[PDB]
């Protein structure tokens, strides 16, 4: 059991059918940082909930994101190629 | 630095396809320009608005490529966008002894009474203060109904009692039940506080000393709300005695005790009706069907979960140590009752049953028990098997209407008639029964369809998982018989399933369009998922689409696709074209307009070089490589081709390109039309189409050149090769500054009388008296011509007054004349008027954007009230009409017949003058077809007086937005 | 809504059948659509097109009289004012005519009302004011619970017009005894005061350096803050009720309380006049992109006007008096206020 603060802005109507994707657990430090200080800023700039858990195993990330549909996808998205390019990043140094 | 780009992505994501197309086009000149810092063409071309945002950070940085973003947007005269960009980098840019005796007392009684029947860090932070700055006194939980907020409750009281949570704050806490608060008719604070002590006495000012040490838990407040419902005034006494709702009530909305902090558990129901009381709340969110999924499994209608909870139930229900045993008359009787009390559960959203309401409904617990095993999904599929098998009016109608967990119960409804999950229940119950409500179900997705208007995309969505969930040809055929044309947004894999299924028993559909986004595997290389090589290639997401690519294909009816908005990666065209290209598919248009289909272009021409059955064919919007244009030529030269049109709008065109396009203007047979609209065209590129036309061979018969830019050159070009010629038909010049010796050109050239063109227009060319003048000679003596216009040209009144005396002659054979935005005034009215009286070969007429006034429509009135005049439509709008000029109109309509069109819009009309107006259009005289008025702008007197007219005449219709069931061609031509 | 007989959902009528069996015993309205791809409206044969058709999608009971209203269309909240508090809606779910509000903001104090309201245009604060108030209050819309996060004081005042100017974060208010006074909003400490003028001023108007004010004595003044000159007046024959700016072009809207509308220049002294009514004018908004204006006034009508010349494009009545109107960011949604009720329509071309 989890339990997250969400803010007064959100409908409750919104949070039915959430979307997951996973990605490397230190790719995700990077994309969010040690603190996951930033992940309120989306959300508001974005108008959608997050949550980044790390797996039992410690390997990979899971990802859940609130929201209408194409919100979702479109956030995906570009955490996909955001994540591209740091491990791109990566590669090159 | 993903935090400075992403607020930038969301930025770039506000401006549209052309408005994208615009901004790279200026960011290739500002990196043109510049010298220190360079940037690839071809990179700044490929790249989509993600990869735009992230490569302009790679290389310019945060604050620059933010900077130039801004400065961009203000250059495309975006001035909003550019605060809003302002304020996200301002944002997203970083800067650069009794007490104990208690307790241990409620620790026992709530052990004891939980024994009859991680997330602790997350609640010790509940009531801290943010990265804000703010202390809340109320919190709030809602989540999924199977995890106990009983339990978690209880808990939350157990680590107080122990300490381990929350040891420094406060001092006391009450727990509070409703059910029990319900028991009571009369109660207090004070009888709550005795009651909770074991010797039942306390220090009232003790209890009251401080309000930092009292905490307060209310459970379950969804449970009951009827009571809650009711308004009665707040208490301020703690002491006194009141019902349980009010003080509830008070308790919440902080008049009682407002100085303490609380919290609440409930449901989503109960949020939804709970938060307009809570003040300043912090709500927390708490995430059995995963193990109820897993045991119907092992219990076991793979393809829908309605069939895995059909068998879960009817296995259960066979009687224990026997199969397939008829059930008994007290069973049904029983089971129609379990039915019954899930169906009002249902309504009243209400998921709990006390002992007193299953002894009123009279069943026994034994066999409730043994029909029961665990959830609201299964109260939804009972309720739903109820249908299967109090107050006229309530408010319980209302909140089950609501349809957030009523959705579920209306899909098992639709799930339950098919007959795969049909014969179980028929066996197990040993019955035929007999139901109407699949015929209710027909009739509600027949009036979906049964709309004028094209189907909205939510509702064609939801129907389509509905007839899916169904299950049945014949139903799903006669469901979807109705409707012709669809809308259907698709978003998930779902989506394509449920609609690869149901679009092949659509008999009737005629037209469809489709948005796809987001639904694309991610790309084999550059963007490999650790969770998803099956998953990233050769996904079952791949074979879904080639399926409805397919069907797509296959289906004999369909003649026009479409793509709305589409984001189309190159293997995905790859598979549609594929499965376009065979013979047997009959699809005969295609609009690529508003689709991003650039790096799947390639695969296009083969369908047209193949297909038999196709005719036209759009493009826009998308940039065309040389080799492209060379491929479609070659494929058009293809004797085998059969397409009538073809399209290219802004996709700039090299000069070779026109070259190539002119040689297949010259080769190709069944071209009829073509269309080269928004492409730069200069005047080297008007040639070779004028020495494309001068031959003999050429068969075009429509020609459109928007915002191409040609001048007097390319007049002359196109006049010389307009004497050569005697194919073309209809030729359109518009928003092209060609001025009065262009005009001139042109009219020298049709002033012979073996030109053979029949329909011109010239909107903003930058006309005057002069070349109106050069019209009006070139006008009179031809025979051919039929259709102007000459639209947003400041021809004055003198130059109308040249043209009408030119047509005033029998001999000229002139329909349509059409113009707007002319400048005109009285005098030019009156002109006008004698014209229509006189003239015979005048059909339509157009003044629109004119401030006639009262006296040039008044001239008007006195020009149609003549029965000589044959006049069919009129077009006045933003005419500034009012009830004297109103008066004179409706008077001569009283008088014409020949009239069909008219058009009334934008005019300021008093209730009098629209009294008349509507007496006027009674009358059985008058007989319009299309009148242009807005029912909604009047009062309701008016709007009942049109409505009546309107009943009267049935065929009259009367719609604010003109040219409805108009002649197809006016419009079609232009675009 | 009201206007049709009786406005239908496409699953409502499904549950009324399913709940007659129960118990033994166009033509559908239509939801708000936010996706630019989805509205979808064809080309006249972002965009400075002049609308040309609406629609009422919902009714919002306040339960009191509505002083004041805003929308936001980034979030898809609206804001309902009345003289005991503030009432926030949702136009996220689908139903005829809502009654439960997303929150509600009650003042108590003895004595203590409001008049005004004023959403920031990022939709990430909230002014609000009135007669005998301590101080006037901001609230905070962006963390994840709403609370005041500032007080801008003001000692015996009645405020009566609210004001804010976010890129140089400062906040305007004028008061009954004709005082304006200039918040900093960072430390919430007053800048400066502008008096003189004992009928005060309904309506403020800031752009730039300059301050627009009007009133009952039938004049227009702009002030500027860089200096302590006097104000420039423009005389007019009536009684100014409302203000408004044109955001892209230098021109001043306003309502004279005769039923006629003016446009007024920055740069130079002329005028025209764009619209004549019956009523007084209580309100005129202008859109965002500024090539229309939205008017309300006392004869229950809801109008729109086009900026060329100020024709009017189409008009919606009403039963009641309408006393203010706000348009979205969007340029697709309108709100409009009468009675205890507050309407939203939206905009298609």
């Amino acid at each position: 059991p989890q339990i997250r603060i969400r803010p007064w802005w959100f409908p409750v109507q919104e949070l039915r059918d959430p979307l997951v994707f996973y990605l490397e657990a230190w790719l995700a430090d990077e994309l969010f940082g040690p603190d996951r200080a930033i992940i309120p800023e989306m959300e508001w700039t974005s108008q959608a909930l997050l949550t980044v858990d790390i797996v039992d195993s410690g390997n990979l990330v899971e990802i859940t994101v609130f929201g209408r549909p194409r919100v979702q996808n479109r956030v995906k998205s570009m955490l996909l190629c955001l994540a591209w390019f740091h491990r791109e990043h990566r590669a090159r140094a | 630095l993903t935090f400075s780009s992403y607020g930038l992505q969301w930025c770039l994501y506000e401006l549209d396809k052309e408005e994208f197309q615009t901004f790279k086009e200026l960011l290739k000149k500002k990196s043109s320009e510049s010298t220190t810092c360079s940037i690839p063409q071809f990179e700044i071309e490929n790249a989509n608005v993600e990869c735009l945002a992230l490569l302009l950070h790679e290389y310019y940085g945060a604050s620059l490529a933010w900077a130039t973003s801004i400065s961009i947007f203000e250059n495309m005269n975006l001035r909003t966008l550019s605060e809003k960009a302002r304020d996200d980098m301002k944002r997203h840019s970083p800067e650069d002894g009794d007490t104990w005796d208690y307790k241990s007392h409620v620790m026992t009684k709530f052990a004891e009474e939980e024994d009859v029947r991680p997330e602790m860090q997350t609640l010790a932070g509940a009531f801290d203060s943010d990265r804000w700055g703010f202390r809340p006194r109320t919190v709030v939980l809602h989540g999924k109904s199977g995890i106990g907020k009983s339990a978690l409750a209880r808990r939350i009281v157990l680590c107080w009692a122990q300490g381990g949570l929350y040891q420094g704050m406060f001092s006391y806490v009450f727990f509070l039940p409703v059910r029990e608060m319900q028991r009571k008719k009369e109660s207090s604070v004070t009888e709550f506080i005795s009651r909770e002590w074991p010797d039942s006495q306390a220090p009232v000012t003790e209890i009251m000393s401080r309000p930092e040490r009292l905490l307060f838990i209310i459970d379950g407040f969804d449970d009951l709300g009827s009571v809650l419902n009711n308004d009665t005034k707040l208490c301020k006494d703690w002491a006194e005695k009141q019902p349980p709702f009010t003080l509830i009530r008070s308790l919440l909305r902080k008049v009682l005790l407002p100085e303490s902090f609380l919290i609440v558990t409930v449901r989503d129901v109960g949020t939804e009706k709970l938060k307009s009381e809570v003040v300043s709340p912090r709500y927390l969110l708490v995430r059995a069907v995963g193990s109820l999924i897993c045991v119907a499994l092992q219990l076991q209608f793979n393809q829908t979960l309605t069939g895995l909870h059909a068998a879960f139930v009817f296995h259960q229900l066979t009687p224990r140590g026997v199969v397939r045993r008829c059930l008994n008359l007290e069973e049904r009787v029983v089971l129609k009752r379990f039915c019954r009390m899930a169906v009002e559960g249902v309504w009243n959203r209400k998921s709990v049953f006390d002992g007193d309401d299953l002894m009123v409904q009279g069943l026994g617990e034994s066999e409730l028990r043994a029909l029961f095993h665990m959830h609201l999904s299964l109260q939804d599929f009972c309720a739903a098997l109820y249908y299967v098998l109090k107050t006229k009016r309530s408010m319980e109608l209302k909140q089950a209407g609501f349809h957030i967990h009523s959705l579920w119960m209306k899909r098992f409804l639709f799930g339950l008639v098919s007959e795969d999950v049909r014969r179980p229940l028929e066996v197990l119950l040993g019955c035929p029964v007999p139901l109407g409500v699949k015929q209710k179900l027909l009739h509600w997705v027949s009036l979906l369809g049964q709309q004028p208007n094209a189907t909205t995309p939510g509702d064609t969505l939801d129907a389509f998982h509905c007839l899916f969930e169904t299950q049945d040809k014949e139903f799903v055929r006669l469901a979807l018989n109705s409707f012709q044309e669809v809308w259907l947004p698709i978003n998930q894999n779902l989506d394509l399933i449920a609609s690869s299924f149901c679009l092949q028993h659509c008999p009737y559909l005629r037209k469809i369009r489709v948005d796809v986004k987001g639904i694309f595997p991610r790309d084999e290389s550059a963007e490999a998922c650790p969770v998803v090589l099956w998953m990233r290639d050769k996904t079952l997401i791949e074979e879904q689409w080639e399926d409805f690519c397919s069907m797509l294909g296959t289906h004999p009816h369909l003649r026009q696709l479409d793509l709305g908005s589409s984001i189309l990666t190159e293997r995905a065209m790859k598979t549609l074209c594929a499965k376009l290209r065979h013979p047997t598919c009959k699809i005969q248009t295609l609009m690529f307009r508003n689709a991003q289909i650039t790096p799947g272009v390639q695969h296009l021409w083969r369908i047209v070089m193949a297909n038999r059955n196709l005719r036209s064919l759009n493009l826009g919007g998308t940039h065309l490589k040389e080799e492209d244009v060379r491929m479609a030529c070659e494929a058009l030269k293809h004797p085998k081709c059969l397409l009538e049109s073809l399209r290219l709008d802004c996709c700039g065109l090299t000069h070779a390109c026109y070259l190539k396009i002119s040689q297949i203007l010259t080769t190709s047979p069944s071209l009829k039309s073509l269309s080269l609209a928004g492409n730069k065209v200069t005047d080297q590129g008007v040639m070779p189409l004028s020495d494309a036309l001068r031959v003999s061979q050429c068969a075009l018969q429509k020609l459109i050149l928007e915002d191409c830019g040609i001048t007097a050159t390319g007049c002359q070009s196109l006049a010389s090769a307009l004497v050569s010629n005697r194919s073309l038909t209809h030729l359109c010049l518009s928003n092209n500054s060609l001025g009065n010796e262009g005009v001139n050109l042109l009219c020298r050239s049709m002033r012979l009388p073996h030109c053979s063109l029949q329909r011109l227009m010239l909107n903003q060319c930058h006309l005057d008296t002069a070349g109106c003048g050069f019209l009006a000679l070139a006008l009179m003596g031809n025979s051919w011509l039929t259709h102007l216009s000459l639209s947003m040209n400041p021809v004055e009144d003198n130059g109308v007054k040249l043209l009408c005396e030119v047509m005033r002659e029998p001999s000229c054979h002139l329909q349509d004349l059409e113009l707007v935005k002319c400048h005109l005034t009285a005098a030019c009215c009156e002109s006008l008027s004698c014209v229509i009286s006189r003239s015979r070969h005048l059909k339509s007429l157009d003044l629109t954007d004119n401030a006639l006034g009262d006296g040039g429509v008044a001239a008007l009135c006195e020009g149609l009230k003549q029965k000589n005049s044959v006049l069919a439509r009129l077009g006045l709008k933003a005419c500034g009409l009012t009830s004297d000029c109103c008066e004179a109109l409706s008077l001569a309509l009283s008088c014409n017949r020949h009239l069909t069109s008219l058009n009334l819009v934008q005019n300021n009309f008093s209730p009098k003058g629209m009294m008349k107006l509507c007496s006027a259009f009674a009358c059985p005289t008058s007989n319009l077809q299309i009148i242009g008025l807005w029912k909604w702008q009047y009062p309701v007197q008016i709007r009942k007086l049109l409505e009546e007219v309107q009943l009267l005449k049935p065929r009259v219709v009367i719609d604010g937005s003109w040219h409805s069931f108009d002649e197809d061609d006016r419009y079609w031509w232009k675009n | 809504l009201f206007w049709d007989k009786e406005p239908w959902f496409w699953h409502d009528t499904l549950t009324e059948q399913l709940w007659r069996i129960f118990a033994g015993v166009s033509r559908f309205l239509q939801s708000i659509s936010w996706d630019p791809e989805d509205f979808e409206d064809a080309w006249k044969r972002k965009r400075l097109a002049v609308p040309c058709k609406l629609e009422k999608m919902r009714i919002l009971a306040h339960g009191e009289l509505v002083l004041a209203t805003a929308i936001s269309s980034f979030t898809r909240h609206v804001f309902t004012c009345g003289r005991r508090g503030i009432k926030v809606w949702s136009l996220t779910g689908q139903v005829a005519e809502d009654r439960f509000p997303e929150s509600h903001l009650p003042i108590q104090t003895p004595g203590a009302f409001l008049r005004t309201c004023l959403l920031s245009s990022n939709s990430r604060s909230l002014l609000t004011g009135g007669y005998n108030l301590a101080s006037v209050s901001v609230w905070d819309l962006a963390a994840p619970s709403l609370h005041v996060k500032e007080q801008l004081p003001c000692a015996g005042l009645n405020c009566q017009a609210l004001d804010a100017n976010l890129d140089a974060n400062l906040a305007f208010a004028s008061f009954t005894s004709g005082v304006v006074r200039i918040w900093d909003l960072r430390d919430q400490s007053v800048v400066r005061d502008l008096k003189g003028y004992p009928d005060g001023v309904k309506s403020i108007v800031v752009k730039g350096y300059n301050i627009w004010t009007g009133g009952p004595d039938a004049c227009l003044r702009c002030w500027d803050q860089r200096t302590i000159m006097k104000p420039l007046e423009y005389q007019f024959k009536s009684q100014i009720m409302s203000l408004s700016h044109s955001p892209q072009e230098d021109w001043v809207l306003l309502g004279m309380a005769n039923g006629q509308q003016w446009l007024q220049s920055t740069s130079g002294s002329q005028r025209h006049m764009v619209g004549q009514k019956d009523s007084v004018i209580l309100s005129v908004k202008f859109s965002p992109f500024g090539q229309w204006w939205a008017s309300v006034g006392m004869d229950d009508f809801l109008g729109v006007y086009s900026m060329p010349a100020g024709t009017k494009v189409f008009e919606v009545p009403e039963m009641s008096p309408v006393t203010c109107c706000d348009v979205s960011s969007n340029n697709r949604l309108v709100v409009t206020g009468s009675g205890e009720h507050a309407s939203v329509y939206q905009i298609t071309y």
